[PDB]
């Protein structure tokens, strides 16, 4: 019973780097072990009323303080053996068919996509975990654990409660766009992009005030979709709303087998476009990489045989990343309860 | 399409070789099939013979230079341009053919030396390195001096892996083009770490200071490949089977005789062979009737015919050789075997294309770089003078002013006389010049005028009759 | 997602994916009509009399 | 053998081993036998 392969598709989870594009680029490579963030107050008193006689309370200059950072490792890999190539693959024609030195080349591609595609994942949930809360830790099982926490203040990454949560009030005589202002009032420049997790995106789109924001002949300018736009992908581009872009973030990270949002759960995201946003890459540490004269590079790939009895021939990605963020005081995260 | 499909009837099921660059099919490979060809071309009969064939048919013997700058392009004019060549061609002519060998560091060769070197490492190695470099201590007028540089001791630093940018030890930018070359420094006595230094294709100045000559086949060939990789397999296992039936000739022809008996077997080899008793010598003299017992016997063996066939076998695996290499079967072979005037005259032909093809390219292209480098130096240093009122200067246009061509020995012909008259035919008629007669023959003809009118005065001068070309 | 390795571990090998296959099979159908003369002989219905 | 090395002095040799992490190593060997065709053309004495 003889047969044919017409059709071989394949699968894949909605996953692009919004926020890794938006907020972080002009990439930094260092050859060096940590890297610096300092900041300064710029808090100036408001000057007091002394008599002409006097002449005292000699003020301080003001001075800044300055934090470390260490980069983490990360080194998938990925390998194929003689006993894999025999059989058969299942995206090739049971007809025309190939000898086994033609599958050695697709099980090496497909492996080095994959890896490419895991370190492309870890940068982006590095980004992301930057922006929701100040501080990330960088742990594992191989790895000792290594944290960084750059100063963000308490105001900002503000959670809703029993008071003054938008689920508990009513969707009808009330506008979030107040609640929006005095969330916004905290960041420290101004704000021009706010991101919606799509729970959060319908339950602020529900409310009736809302609507009549779009729909006034001179009270406003904004222009929105209340309708359906984007299905399939990770990114939806809404209309300005007043003067803030509006973008809906919906985007996957596979840990284990099961799927997970980037975004937790309708959060908010009070941000602007232009953060300055830092794009770090430590020093990559393998002695053949070094060999070639190459250091604080991103994405070393290399290869090798291990002459044992069963042969193989490896496959290995290493980069050593490290986001940061210069003024974490630039974007305010809500919880939307 | 039969062609890409299983085959006849399934036959060539395993002949599916996989589609890669030939940098892919290449670099892998490289060192091993260069020293193959080595080994073949040091250690072989018929290699040494097409290598030599090579050198001395595409280069021979001497090497001229032939200056043409483009006036027209330039808007100099014709006196000044033809002083300027003289001058320059005079320059050139003491400077490459020196005695004492001061055009290259080694103090070894001389031009047309360095040339065929130059010409049979890429026969041999598929592509050939100059380097052109100056020293100060040197007290004499020119300076530039040359070396070859082997293709082995061009590599990759710490030998590392093939990268996108460095392959077998060659820069390559964004484009295909060459940036610098890493050359080690090889110690033959008793070895070292080893040094890999950088040495760049141009300086800044625009000034050749390191040449590489090959020619590619496709988009991208960092590195070209010699030409016995078609007839390295073929050739060696000529070898063996030379060999092999050589020592079986011997072994076969060694046993002349065979003696069977029951007695002692110095007793019998006594009896029969008719030995001295005091293994056993005998003398070589004179014709024997031996005596034979009933149990005794006399064998005189018989070998195989020493040649049988092999002269054919050999015949056929030496025209395929001839086809590959390039060089023709008689002269590969040296059989020459009976053939009339139209079979040779084919064969020289089919021979000659080829040579000239290489001559045009390879020598030629060597010889213009390393004739240019040596220019500028002469042009900076105000040897000689550039036409005044030029529309560029040296460095705006330095393919026009250096403009050259080469000529070399020509081909000595089957039967000359009727080649003579064929020159003087075409000369009588209007289809060719002298300039293209004289150069047939490897001959300057302005070189030529000046002792004819040299010589018609000397002969004028003594009271001899007037020669031919004389004006009445 | 790439779990982190230091510099000093060799991390684990991940395993390769590979696929799955279905089958299916076609299936036939022949629809027929019959002429004889006898039907012809008479007028059809959208002919001009 | 593979480079075609025998009785020299000093070789030296660089290799990287190709395991899971990497390490770089650098060797020189060689055989040092000094001899002396007449044993006896010097006096050694301890002096006091």
């Amino acid at each position: 019973t003889t047969a044919q392969l017409l059709a071989a598709n394949e699968q894949k989870f909605k996953f692009d780097p919004l926020f890794l594009r938006l907020f972080f680029r002009e990439s930094y490579p260092f050859t060096t072990e940590k890297v610096y963030l300092s900041q300064i107050p710029g808090l100036v008193n408001m000057a007091l009323y002394v008599s002409p006689i006097v002449s005292g309370e000699v003020i301080r200059s003001r001075g800044g303080s300055t934090s470390e950072f260490t980069p983490g490792y990360v080194k998938p890999k990925h390998e194929v053996n003689p006993q894999m190539t025999l059989r058969r693959l299942p995206d090739e024609d049971p007809q025309n068919l190939a000898d086994p030195a033609y599958r050695r080349r697709r099980i090496i591609m497909q492996n080095m996509r994959d890896e490419e595609l895991a370190i492309a994942q870890v940068e982006e949930m590095q980004a992301v975990s930057a922006v929701l809360k100040g501080k990330y830790t960088m742990t594992g099982e191989a790895f000792d654990p290594v944290e960084v926490d750059m100063g963000r203040s308490e105001e900002n990454n503000i959670t809703q409660s029993g008071g003054t949560e938008w689920s508990k009030r009513d969707k009808s005589t009330y506008d979030p766009t107040d609640d929006i202002e005095a969330y916004a009032l905290n960041a420290s420049g101004v704000v021009n992009i706010i991101v919606f997790d799509p729970k959060g995106w319908a339950l602020f789109r529900s409310f009736k005030a809302v609507k009549e924001k779009l729909d006034t002949r001179r009270g406003s300018n904004s222009e929105l979709e209340t309708a359906v736009k984007d299905l399939g992908k990770a990114v939806s581009y809404k209309g300005m709303y007043g003067d803030v872009a509006i973008v809906v973030y919906s985007g996957q990270y596979v840990e284990n087998g099961v799927k997970k949002n980037f975004l937790p759960d309708n959060t908010m995201v009070l941000g602007n476009t232009q953060a300055r946003g830092l794009r770090t890459y430590g020093c990559i540490q393998d002695a053949d990489a070094q060999r070639e004269g190459i250091n604080a590079s991103a994405r070393y790939p290399k290869n090798w045989v291990t002459t044992g009895d069963p042969a193989r021939e490896f496959t290995m990605i290493q980069s050593a990343p490290l986001m940061l963020l210069a003024d974490p005081d630039e974007f305010v995260s809500v919880q939307l309860a | 399409y039969h062609g890409g499909g299983s085959g006849f009837g399934g036959q060539l099921r395993s002949w599916n070789p996989p589609s890669e660059s030939v940098d892919a099919a290449l670099l892998p490979n490289f060192t091993r099939g260069n020293a193959r060809a080595d080994d073949l071309v040091r250690n072989n009969g018929y290699a040494a013979n097409a290598i030599q064939l090579h050198q001395d048919h595409i280069v021979g013997s001497f090497f001229r230079l032939s200056h043409r700058p483009s006036w027209r392009y330039l808007g100099i004019g014709e006196e000044e341009a033809r002083a300027f060549s003289r001058e320059v061609e005079a320059a050139w002519k003491e400077f490459a053919e020196d005695d004492c060998c001061c055009i290259d560091v080694e103090r070894k060769r001389t031009f047309t030396m360095m040339i065929r070197e130059g010409v049979a490492m890429h026969a041999f190695n598929g592509e050939l390195f100059v380097q052109a470099t100056w020293d100060t201590s040197s007290s004499r007028l020119f300076r530039t001096q040359f070396r070859m540089v082997s293709p082995k001791r061009i590599s990759n630093p710490n030998n590392t892996g093939d990268s996108r940018n460095c392959r077998a030890g060659v820069q390559i930018n964004d484009s295909g083009a060459a940036l610098g070359y890493y050359v080690s420094e090889d110690g033959y006595p008793g070895w070292m770490p080893q040094k890999w230094t950088w040495i760049p294709r141009e300086l800044p100045g625009g000034r050749a200071s390191f040449i590489h000559v090959f020619e590619p086949v496709e988009d991208g060939q960092t590195r070209g490949a010699n030409v016995f990789y078609s007839v390295m397999e073929q050739m060696k296992m000529l070898d063996t089977l030379q060999n092999t039936q050589l020592q079986s000739a011997i072994v076969k022809a060694m046993y002349a005789a065979t003696i069977e008996s029951e007695l002692d077997t110095q007793s019998a080899m006594d009896f029969i062979l008719g030995a001295n008793s005091q293994a056993a010598p005998v003398r070589l003299g004179g014709a024997k009737v031996p005596h034979l017992m009933p149990g005794d016997s006399l064998n005189l063996q018989t070998a195989q015919d020493t040649d049988n066939g092999y002269s054919v076998f050999e015949q056929s695996l030496l025209r395929y050789i001839a086809a590959g290499l390039g060089v023709s079967y008689e002269q590969l072979s040296r059989n020459y075997a009976q053939m009339s005037y139209s079979t040779a005259r084919a064969s020289a032909n089919e021979s000659w294309a080829y040579f000239m093809g290489r001559r045009k390219f390879v020598a030629s292209r060597q010889a213009s770089q390393m004739f240019l480098c040596w220019l500028e130096e002469a042009i900076v240093r105000r040897v000689v003078t550039l036409p005044s009122k030029a529309r560029f200067s040296f460095q705006e246009a330095r393919s026009a002013w250096g403009n050259c061509d080469w000529i070399g020995s020509g081909r000595m012909a089957i039967d000359g006389l009727k080649e003579v008259q064929e020159a003087v035919m075409l000369i009588e008629a209007g289809l060719s010049t002298y300039e293209k007669e004289c150069a047939k023959r490897g001959d300057d003809y302005q070189e030529i005028f000046a002792q004819q009118v040299r010589e018609t005065m000397e002969r004028r001068a003594a009271g001899l009759k007037p020669p031919a070309w004389a004006a009445a």
